């Protein structure tokens, strides 16, 4: 069995887990075997918080009463010193000095595509100094549901790799994130989610500019995108000066006798679509189609 | 631009500003930029070419706000510098590597890294310097930039 | 022999064996071909029924409507360089029409899973050979994620929208079939 | 981190290291930078000098020629809706740099190894490592046959064209290394 | 040139990076090789120390205690036939160290993790080299299973035990590379 401490060992109260604001008793004990070879009023049993001396007692049991330590990770190493021989660590304790963990206020899930894997996002607060492990739920209409724990300190997002199928297309799905850390848990408040606010169109990935098959100023784009789209919006801005662009179009893959600039100077030309007019988010604008 | 004096004789130094007037970008250049000096002097002429590329002769200025930022109850210090403001844009095409040295005044303490920062125990009584190259070819080394540790 | 000809005459077969599964395990559901209605998903979206012709048969042209979804993606099952136009428009509507296929399989699967009892269940195997056949026919094949849902779907419904897609998917099958046997020959 | 801009890196330092055992091999062969010329094989056949350029150093876009060899060949480095067709020309060019040196490099190497001694020989490595890059770079990689010839050629012309190369691809490797890091940053 | 010659020197080299790099991390907690005591887990579980020596140096045969722990276990690293049973006991033994220490050195980085900081951590190619030298070493290799914990351990004593462990790894380190250089020569 290796041991890491074999002259002494050192204890803490009430453990290296503390709230912030608390004090720690670290007190280092010596085991009776071992000790300076030769007892002289010399020797002595340092105690040093990064290296820096605290305390020092010429009897085995030394105790300190540490107080306002502030956030994170302190040393206390508890070194022997002999009349002559150069110091022999003898053991040490680490304390992390934490509080109790911040909910988080805000949790949002965002689905990418009709096909997507849901993605929850939510605003972690201020960082404890401690280990901290993230779970998110998510259940559906009747208590069926899905978790995955984010074991990592630091979660930009949970993502649920199984997809979501809406038996219907307005159904209620509720989401919520839960905090835990040796001093204390919080947890995020539930929020109800239809469909189609998980879901989010892609941006349009096709592009094709034609002029009504002719010279004439008036243009046709034919664009393709996810089929359930019930909705759409183009950009007629002129390429100098952007001005206005259409609120609507009509349901066609293929824009037709849409108005265009008699020049033929290259004009930039942005898409998006919207899944749901009622209740769904517009998709990201396609990539700038030059002339 | 100057006049030192080397030996007895006072050299003087005469320089010239020229700028590559294309105006297509490229990335790589297949051509070395050729230069002629028509030196005159009373009834004496005399010409002097010379071939090169700009790579070739680039030398980058010293690393710009280097400071250092003891790293707590540790005895290493960080140190962070940045990227000059004359060098090319953007900094991720065009990249420098950096050699920090800590002699100050344990003979070389040189240390090359990519990163803008870089951890370096800090003896009382020496001064940490820096140094910046073109990290793609091997180009003439920059001046040491030094901060008092 | 021809490699996309063996995984289409693998597909046929898989969908043959499937369809006689549910047949016996529906006894109550209509899933005869006379009860069933013929209804196809890829009605518009794809021009499988135009495109994917012998050479002899199509001549006008006219009727492929202005080159519809005309994605020519290119993938292994044929070379660049090898077939005319109207043999590499078939090739990427095939694939748009097993991608159609496959993401509405997985989701009736992902229903059928919950029922309390294990009446039927689409084949892996045959789901396995979908997704081999779209690799070979385009590079950039996209593959349908784990789908699943929070609550309990009706099982009826399903059931009756299983039977007439699996008969619908059947005669695809041949039609992929006729086409790669070309290619061969 | 950017797997590509990892192979690019990797091939930046194969080269360094074959340059240097090039230098001290042939001793008397003049291979100092300073002595051999630069001569690019890539001179007009292909736009890497022109397409591969930040987005903010190239805007008139007169001087891209006509989309000069835009074959755009679709590839696993980047997505084919994720990045402007500046970078996508970029890395088709990328591509075609990499298949007109490795076809030479292995044309040399099967004349090399014909010496009677082994004075020099191409690093296996390092023509392994440009195979690698073109497979991610474009989807139809063509890997060239082994190359091999029924006479002896003179070894002296090889050696000097073999110098003349090296430094020329070193300088080619740089440039598609600055192109990987954009694109990771 | 031997395989496993190859994996016992990658294996050195990569103990010697990670103890440089737990020298500079662990500033504090003592870690030079003057400071920390010499202890080997494999104390008395496996008979390296008398198995491994060269055929010439060891004669007298009595100092192999009752064929120790001779469970001779057949491997790829050597062939059947090919060895006297000096070496294959030794084969055995270097399997069985290789064993005794990624199972600590996993339990170790399990704990390491749970850290709020990450000051150090086990290297991940380091535990990788160990995994692919016993593959070779014995053919029922087994993998140790994840390992972790549900509460939190005391990282001063974690920090202080893996200094000690690593530098008496770097010791049998180069006693295995030592007994595949025998092998290959
Ligand atoms: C620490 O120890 C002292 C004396 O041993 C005792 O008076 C005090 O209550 C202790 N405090 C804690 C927090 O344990
Ligand atoms: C679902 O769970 C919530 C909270 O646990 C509870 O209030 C509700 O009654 C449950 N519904 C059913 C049908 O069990
Ligand atoms: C979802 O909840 C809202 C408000 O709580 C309610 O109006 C709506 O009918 C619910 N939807 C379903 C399907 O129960």
């Amino acid at each position: 069995k290796i041991d890491a401490c074999k002259r002494g060992d050192v204890t803490v109260k009430p453990s290296h887990v503390i709230l912030l604001g608390s004090t720690v008793n670290i007190t280092c004990s010596l085991k009776p075997r071992q000790g300076c070879f030769h007892y002289s009023r010399r020797n002595k049993l340092i105690l040093y918080k990064f290296d820096r001396r605290i305390n020092f007692h010429h009897g085995h049991s030394l105790n300190s009463q540490v107080t306002g330590l502030p956030l994170g990770t302190t040393l206390f190493v508890c070194k022997l010193a002999c009349i002559n021989s150069d110091e022999i660590q003898i053991c040490g304790a680490e304390i992390f000095v934490g509080v109790a963990p911040e909910q988080p206020q805000n949790l949002s899930c965002i689905q990418k595509g009709e096909q997507g894997t849901v993605a929850c996002t939510w605003e972690r607060g201020r960082d404890t100094h401690l280990y901290t492990e993230y779970t998110l739920q998510l259940s559906g209409p009747k208590n069926l549901t899905w978790q995955k724990q984010c074991k990592d300190i630091y979660c930009d997002y949970l993502d649920f790799g199984i997809n979501l199928t809406p038996e219907s297309p307005e159904s209620n799905f509720t989401a919520k994130v839960t905090a835990v850390n040796s001093l204390g848990s919080s947890s995020s408040l539930p929020s109800t989610f239809t469909f189609l606010d998980i879901v989010r169109p892609l941006p349009p990935w096709d592009i094709r500019i034609k002029f009504q098959k002719a010279s004439v100023s008036r243009c046709t784009l034919y664009w393709r995108d996810e089929g359930l789209v019930l909705l759409n919006r183009l950009r007629y801005r002129p390429s100098n000066s952007r001005l206005w662009n259409m609120v609507n179009v009509t349901k066609a893959k293929g824009r037709h006798d849409l108005l265009d600039l008699k020049p033929f100077t290259e004009y930039e030309f942005q898409i998006s679509s919207k899944l749901h007019l009622y209740k769904g988010s517009w998709s990201d604008w396609s990539e700038s189609l030059r002339a | 631009s100057a006049e030192r004096v080397r030996g007895d004789n006072k050299e003087y130094e005469y320089s010239v500003e020229c700028q590559e007037d294309s105006a297509c970008p490229a990335a790589e250049e297949s051509l070395p930029i050729e230069v002629m000096v028509d030196a005159v002097h009373k009834l004496k002429y005399e010409n002097y070419t010379s071939s090169f590329f700009i790579r070739d002769i680039i030398k980058p200025d010293p690393p710009k706000n280097l400071q250092l930022k003891p790293l707590k109850n540790s005895r290493q210090v960080e140190v962070s510098w940045e990227y000059p403001d004359t060098w090319s844009t953007p900094h991720s095409y065009f990249s420098l590597t950096f050699c920090v040295q800590v002699q100050g005044k344990e003979k070389k303490d040189r240390v090359f890294t990519d990163k803008t920062s870089a951890t370096v125990i800090c003896r009382k009584n020496a001064s940490i310097s820096v140094r910046a190259q073109d990290r793609y070819y091997s180009s003439s080394w920059s001046e040491w930039a030094s901060v008092p540790c | 022999m021809f490699p996309c000809l063996h995984h289409s005459q693998n597909l046929l077969r898989a969908v043959s064996n499937m369809l006689q599964k549910a047949r016996q395990t529906l006894e109550f559901y209509p899933c005869t071909s006379e009860e069933i209605d013929h209804e196809d998903i890829t009605k518009d979206k794809t021009s499988t029924v135009e495109a994917c012709l012998p050479l002899e048969l199509t001549k006008n042209e006219s009727c492929l409507n202005s080159r519809e979804t005309s994605f020519i993606t290119n993938g292994s099952c044929l070379a660049s360089r090898k077939t005319s136009f109207m043999m590499a428009l078939c090739l990427s509507s095939i694939y748009e029409d097993l991608k159609m296929y496959q993401v509405e399989f997985k989701t009736m699967n992902a229903k059928l899973l919950m029922d309390p009892k294990r009446q039927i269940f689409l084949d892996q195997n045959m789901l396995a050979v979908i997704d081999e056949l779209m690799q070979a026919l385009n590079f950039n094949s996209e593959t349908v994620p784990q789908k699943s849902s929070l609550e309990e779907p009706d099982f009826y419904k399903t059931k009756i929208k299983l039977c007439i897609l699996l008969h619908a998917f059947r005669i695809r099958a041949v039609t992929i079939d006729r086409v790669m046997s070309y290619l061969n020959a």
